[PDB]
RNA sequence: GAUGUCGGCUCAUCACAUCCUGGGGCUGAAGUAGGUCCCAAGGGUAUGGCUGUUCGCCAUUUAAAGUGGUACGCGAGCUGG
RNA sequence: AGCCAGGAUGUUGGCUUAGAAGCAGCCAUCAUUUAAAGAAAGCGUAAUAGCUCACUGGUCGAGUCGGCCUGCGCGGAAGAU
C-alpha cells in the first residue's frame, strides 16, 4: 500500500538538505544489501500522512526512483524537535 | 396541590396525611375509606401509590396502582434499615424466590412480548440494596 | 459585562461576535456571561 | 448566499421599479423604497426578483442576502402588514392613543407621550396593550423598541413595557 | 519542590541556553508535554504544573517528570552593591531547549490528557505542545 | 572654577490608574444603600488639636476631603521650625 | 443548521432530613418496552408539580462540520508643557 514516489538527490549536506525542507521535501537514504547507498528526497506531506498509520514502520514498503520499484523497510526516522514534521528517514532494503 | 406518601390505614393525622390529599381537595376520608375499601383488602401496610385524578370540592374517583417492590424485600433479610452504599455490605442475600415472589407483583400490568425480560428491572433495586442472586 | 483579555464561551448558549473590532460574548441565558475583550 | 439565491417572488398587485440601485415597490399598504449597495444587481426577469453580486465587490453575496431579506420584507410589507404588539405590566401602567401619538403612563412623575412616524399606526384594545401597524419592518421595530425603552421589563416582577413575544426571566431577591 | 539532594559545588556559572533538546520523544507514557520555546523552568513552576496535572487526573494513570531543576540560580538581595562576591542560591532551574518533553502520562485517555497538560502549561513560562508516543 | 538640600507659605500646571458630580453593564441588584467593572479629567476636591514634620493618630466637617508628574513643581518668590 | 413530535415501567432507585421526588449531597449508575430515554444538564419547587436538553425520528434538497500546518492582520495596550 505504501508506495513512495521518490527522486534522487543531486546535492547533499546541510545547505542542500535545509533547501529541501524549505520546499516541502525532505532527504532520506536507502541502504542495505550489497548495493551502494541511495540518497533520495521525498515529498514531505505525502510521507507525513502515510507514517501516521501504524503499518508504515512494520510492513514492507516500496520506493520508486527512475521508474524502478525498490522494496524497503523503515529503519530510522529523524523527526523535527518540536513540530509534526520529518527531517530524515533511513530505509533498509527488504 | 400537595402530595405526600400517604398511609392506607390512617387518615387525618396532621403532619403526614393531613396535607396529603385531604388538603389537595380530594376526600381523604372517602379516598382512604374507598381506597381503604381497597386497603381493607390489601396486605398489612403496603403503600401502593396510585395516580390521583381528582377534583377540588369533595368529589372523586380514582385510578389504581400495582403494589410495591422496594417495601417487600427486607422481610426475610431480618433487617429494617439500609446501607450507605450497597455491594460492599449486603443485607443478607435473598432468594430468587422472594425476588420472584416480588416478581408476582408487577406481572399483571405490563405489555411485554416475552415476559422473562422484566426479571432484570426487579434487580435494578436488588444490587442497589444488596439482593444478589446465587 | 466583565472586560478581560481572555473572553470565552462559558456555556453552549454563549456566542462570540465582533462588533466594532471588539470580540464580545453574548449569552441568551446568563447575563453574567456577557464579556468584552479589553 | 442561500438567502440571495432564493428568488423574491412578487404576488399579484405589486408594481416594481428598478432605477439601478434605487428601487421602490408599490402596494395597498403603500410605496416603500430602498437604495441598495453598489454590489447588487437586482433584476426583473419574471414575476420575481433575483439577487446576485456585481463583479468588482468583495462583499458581494453578503449584500445580496441582505438585499433579498429587505425586499422580501418590503414586498410582504406593502401587501400585508407588519404588526408588533407590546403588553404593559404594572398596576398603574396604561397606554392611550390620540392620533399619531401614544400617551404612556408608566409610573413616572411626568407623562410619556411618544410621537409616531409617518406610516405607523397604534391602537389599544386594552389599557395595557399597544398594537403597531406599518409597511416597514425596520421602523416598526424601532418604534416598538423606543416604546419599550421607557419602561424596559425589570426582572423581579416583570414590570414595564414588553413585547408580547417577550419571555421574561424572573429572579428572586437576595435572601434575608 | 524538586532539588538535588547533594551537589559537587554550591554555585554555577550563568552559562547559556543554546541548542535543540535531548529527550525529544515520549519514552515512558503514551502522551507528553513538549516544549516549543526556550527558557528556564524553576522548581516552583514544575511543582505547580505537576500539582495541576495530578488534579485534572484524579488518582488516574501515572505521571513522569522528564526535567530536573539541577542548576542553582543566585540573587544578590535588595540594597547590596555590585560585587562583594557572588550571591546566594535562591532557587533551582532546569534549562529547557526547544523539543524537550517535560512531562509524560499514561493510564488516561488522550482527551483527559490534552486537558491536564493545558492546565499545567498555563503554569509554565514556555510555549508547549501536546505530543504522542511514536513507534520506530 | 557650587545645579541650595526636609517640611511650611504663596502661586500653581499637567496626567488619569476618577475621590465627588455625570453616563452605563453584571450583581449573591426588592427598595434605600452598596459591591465590582467600563466610559469620562468639564468643574470641584476641608478646618483644626498634637508634632519641624511629609505622613499619621484624634476632633469635627464635606457632594467629595482623589492618586501621581512638574529639580520628591515653586528659597534671583517668602519662611527657616 | 432552520421548522412538527415524545422524555415512559420498577420509582419519591437507597441513604439522609422536618420533607430529598432525576435535579442538597452521598452509593447502586443497571434494567425496561421499544424508533427512544444519562437513576438524569442547569433552572425551578421549602420539597414534588412544572421547565427542557441528552435522547430517536420526520418534512426539508447542496455542500457542511472541526482539528493540524503556516502567512498577513485584531484585541490584550494607562502618564504626566
Ligand atoms: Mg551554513
Ligand atoms: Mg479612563
Ligand atoms: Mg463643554
Ligand atoms: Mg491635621
Ligand atoms: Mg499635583
Ligand atoms: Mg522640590
Ligand atoms: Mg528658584
Ligand atoms: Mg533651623
Ligand atoms: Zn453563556
Amino acid at each position: 500500500m505504501f508506495t513512495i514516489n521518490a527522486e534522487v538527490r543531486k546535492e547533499q549536506g546541510k545547505g542542500a538538505s535545509r533547501r529541501l525542507r524549505a520546499a516541502n521535501k525532505f532527504p532520506a537514504i536507502i541502504y542495505g544489501g550489497k548495493e551502494a547507498p541511495l540518497a533520495i528526497e521525498l515529498d514531505h506531506d505525502k510521507v507525513m500522512n502515510m507514517q501516521a498509520k501504524a503499518e508504515f514502520y512494520s510492513e514492507v514498503l516500496t520506493i520508486v526512483v527512475d521508474g524502478k520499484e525498490i522494496k524497503v523497510k523503515a529503519q530510522d526516522v529523524q523527526r523535527h524537535p518540536y513540530k509534526p514534521k520529518l527531517q530524515h528517514i533511513d530505509f533498509v532494503r527488504a | 396541590y400537595v402530595k405526600l406518601q400517604v398511609a392506607a390505614g390512617m387518615a387525618n393525622p396532621s403532619p403526614p396525611v393531613g396535607p396529603a390529599l385531604g388538603q389537595q381537595g380530594v376526600n381523604i376520608m372517602e379516598f382512604c375509606k374507598a381506597f381503604n375499601a381497597k386497603t381493607d383488602s390489601i396486605e398489612k401496610g403496603l403503600p401502593i401509590p396510585v395516580v390521583i385524578t381528582v377534583y377540588a370540592d369533595r368529589s372523586f374517583t380514582f385510578v389504581t396502582k400495582t403494589p410495591p417492590a422496594a417495601v417487600l424485600l427486607k422481610k426475610a433479610a431480618g433487617i429494617k434499615s439500609g446501607s450507605g452504599k450497597p455491594n460492599k455490605d449486603k443485607v443478607g442475600k435473598i432468594s430468587r424466590a422472594q425476588l420472584q415472589e416480588i416478581a408476582q407483583t408487577k406481572a399483571a400490568d405490563m405489555t411485554g412480548a416475552d415476559i422473562e425480560a422484566m426479571t432484570r428491572s426487579i434487580e435494578g433495586t436488588a444490587r442497589s440494596m444488596g439482593l444478589v442472586v446465587e | 459585562m466583565k472586560v478581560r483579555a481572555s473572553v470565552k464561551k462559558l456555556c453552549r448558549n454563549c456566542k462570540i461576535v465582533k462588533r466594532d473590532g471588539v470580540i464580545r460574548v453574548i449569552c441568551s441565558a446568563e447575563p453574567k456571561h456577557k464579556q468584552r475583550q479589553g | 448566499s442561500r438567502v440571495a439565491k432564493a428568488p423574491v417572488v412578487v404576488p399579484a398587485g405589486v408594481d416594481v421599479k428598478i432605477n439601478g440601485q434605487v428601487i421602490t415597490i408599490k402596494g395597498k399598504n403603500g410605496e416603500l423604497t430602498r437604495t441598495l449597495n453598489d454590489a447588487v444587481e437586482v433584476k426583473h426577469a419574471d414575476n420575481t426578483l433575483t439577487f446576485g453580486p456585481r463583479d468588482g465587490y468583495a462583499d458581494g453575496w453578503a449584500q445580496a442576502g441582505t438585499a433579498r431579506a429587505l425586499l422580501n420584507s418590503m414586498v410582504i410589507g406593502v401587501t400585508e402588514g407588519f404588526t408588533k404588539k407590546l403588553q404593559l405590566v404594572g398596576v398603574g401602567y396604561r397606554a392611550a392613543v390620540k392620533g399619531n401619538v401614544i400617551n404612556l403612563s408608566l409610573g413616572f412623575s411626568h407623562p410619556v407621550d411618544h410621537q409616531l412616524p409617518a406610516g405607523i399606526t397604534a391602537e389599544c384594545p386594552t389599557q395595557t396593550e399597544i398594537v403597531l401597524k406599518g409597511a416597514d419592518k425596520q421602523v416598526i421595530g424601532q418604534v416598538a423598541a423606543d416604546l419599550r425603552a421607557y419602561r424596559r421589563p425589570e426582572p423581579y416582577k416583570g414590570k414595564g413595557v414588553r413585547y408580547a413575544d417577550e419571555v421574561v426571566r424572573t429572579k428572586e431577591a437576595k435572601k434575608k | 519542590m524538586l532539588q538535588p539532594k547533594r551537589t559537587k559545588f554550591r554555585k554555577m556559572h550563568k552559562g547559556r541556553n543554546r541548542g535543540l533538546a535531548q529527550g525529544t520523544d515520549v519514552s515512558f507514557g503514551s502522551f507528553g508535554l513538549k516544549a516549543v520555546g526556550r527558557g528556564r523552568l524553576t522548581a516552583r513552576q514544575i511543582e505547580a504544573a505537576r500539582r495541576a496535572m495530578t488534579r485534572a487526573v484524579k488518582r488516574q494513570g501515572k505521571i513522569w517528570i522528564r526535567v530536573f531543576p539541577d542548576k542553582p540560580i543566585t540573587e544578590k538581595p535588595l540594597a547590596v552593591r555590585m560585587g562583594k562576591g557572588k550571591g546566594n542560591v535562591e532557587y533551582w532551574v532546569a534549562l529547557i531547549q526547544p523539543g524537550k518533553v517535560l512531562y509524560e502520562m499514561d493510564g488516561v485517555p488522550e482527551e483527559l490528557a490534552r486537558e491536564a497538560f493545558k492546565l499545567a502549561a498555563a503554569k509554565l513560562p514556555i510555549k508547549t505542545t501536546f505530543v504522542t508516543k511514536t513507534v520506530m
